[PDB]
């Protein structure tokens, strides 16, 4: 859970850099 | 969803201008689907 954690908010990041804002799921 | 610009480097940047230079190409595209399934058990006549 941690490493997805991690990986999740490291890929949300990039959906943080039209190209308006992403979503996320049901953690 | 996906986008394409060309531009001229310089020009394109300005965002007053900007769109008088360069060329864009947006693409956006769903696909929802589900399948479902209804079972009816019938085992007299009755019901059938």
């Amino acid at each position: 859970a941690a490493l997805s954690g991690k990986k999740y908010s490291d890929i949300r990041v990039i959906d943080g850099t039209p190209t308006n804002a992403n979503q996320l799921f049901d953690g | 969803v996906s986008q394409a610009e060309s531009k001229v480097p310089l020009l394109g940047d300005i965002p007053l201008l900007g769109r008088l230079f360069r060329s864009t190409k947006d693409t956006h595209t769903k696909r929802n689907l589900m399948v479902f399934l209804r079972p009816t058990v019938v085992r007299d006549s009755a019901g059938l």
